[PDB]
């Protein structure tokens, strides 16, 4: 009646780019699976993102320190795009500590055993003074979807410390999803197509785990359909 | 007036439905709904509009 799609070669043309293939897919199912996986990947992917940042020198987002050529708002904006993976802990607090002239990048963050920076060249700021020193506490936590700092700030009621700065956390690891259904020719069964999913991700989530999580979410959703409450 | 206290409030006001947005040529309008990124029509490469 049906043949079963199986995870076949998952190539990495780039660190952030992954092409995952599903060969044994029935014709008429390629578009269904492709669209479903695209939706799930863009919507419900768990990921690690920065939520709150504590900078020693400043009291709010709209100030600046000495020896930095980027506004504190610009540092927060750059940190928004920071790509990081945490394994054991759901919430971690990284410490960034650097003085001296130079481009303060992501690799300068004090790395723990459970925290991996997959984009070490991601510039955070620039120090243009010899004695200028940056010390920051960057809180990175797990989440899915898009949770801006205007919804949990109503669930925190004006967070008590004034030295901490909340940033909108885009937990989505994947930035681009495409799927192509093409005629997969194989000896058994004349009518089969394969689904080639081309994915651009910030490197935080592996494509294999990505597809597995999307399938898990879809199956959990379909569980309600399987057994109907009457 | 004995004293004056001036306070500056900085609102990081984000784009949302209802805000008036336009083009340079005169095309106007109001943002109706901010759909999730997936709902956007996307090209062959996969970039959603």
């Amino acid at each position: 009646e049906f043949l079963k799609p199986r995870l076949v070669d998952i190539e990495q043309v780039s660190s952030t780019h992954a092409k995952v293939t599903l060969e044994p897919l029935e014709r008429g199912f390629g578009h269904t699976l492709g669209n479903a996986l695209r939706r799930i990947l863009l919507s419900s992917m768990p990921g690690c993102a920065v939520t709150e940042v504590e900078i020693d020198g400043v009291l709010h987002e709209y100030s600046t320190k000495e020896g930095v050529q980027e506004d504190i708002l610009e540092i927060l904006l750059n940190l928004k795009g920071l790509a990081v993976r945490v394994q054991g802990k759901d919430e971690v607090i990284l410490t960034l500590n650097k003085s001296g002239i130079g481009p303060v990048t992501a690799a300068d963050i004090t790395h723990d055993g459970d925290v991996e920076i997959v984009k070490p060249q991601h510039v955070i700021c620039h120090l243009t003074d010899e004695n200028a020193s940056i010390s920051m506490r960057i809180k990175v936590q797990r989440g899915r979807g898009y949770v801006p700092a205007s919804t949990r700030i109503h669930s925190e009621e004006d967070e008590r410390p004034i030295g901490r700065l909340l940033v909108d956390a885009c937990y989505s690891p994947v930035e681009r999803i495409a799927y192509n259904v093409e005629a997969a020719r194989v000896e058994q069964r004349t009518d089969l197509d394969k689904l080639v999913i081309e994915m651009e991700t910030n490197g935080t989530i592996d494509p294999e785990e990505a597809i597995r999580r999307a399938a898990t979410i879809l199956a959990e959703q379909l569980e309600a359909f399987v057994d109907l409450r009457d | 007036v004995l004293k004056i206290v001036k306070v500056y409030l900085a609102v990081k006001r984000r784009i949302q439905p209802g805000d008036k947005m336009a083009g340079r040529h005169g095309n106007k309008g109001v943002i109706s709904k901010i759909n999730p990124i997936e709902d956007m029509p996307y090209d062959e490469n996969g970039t959603p509009v």
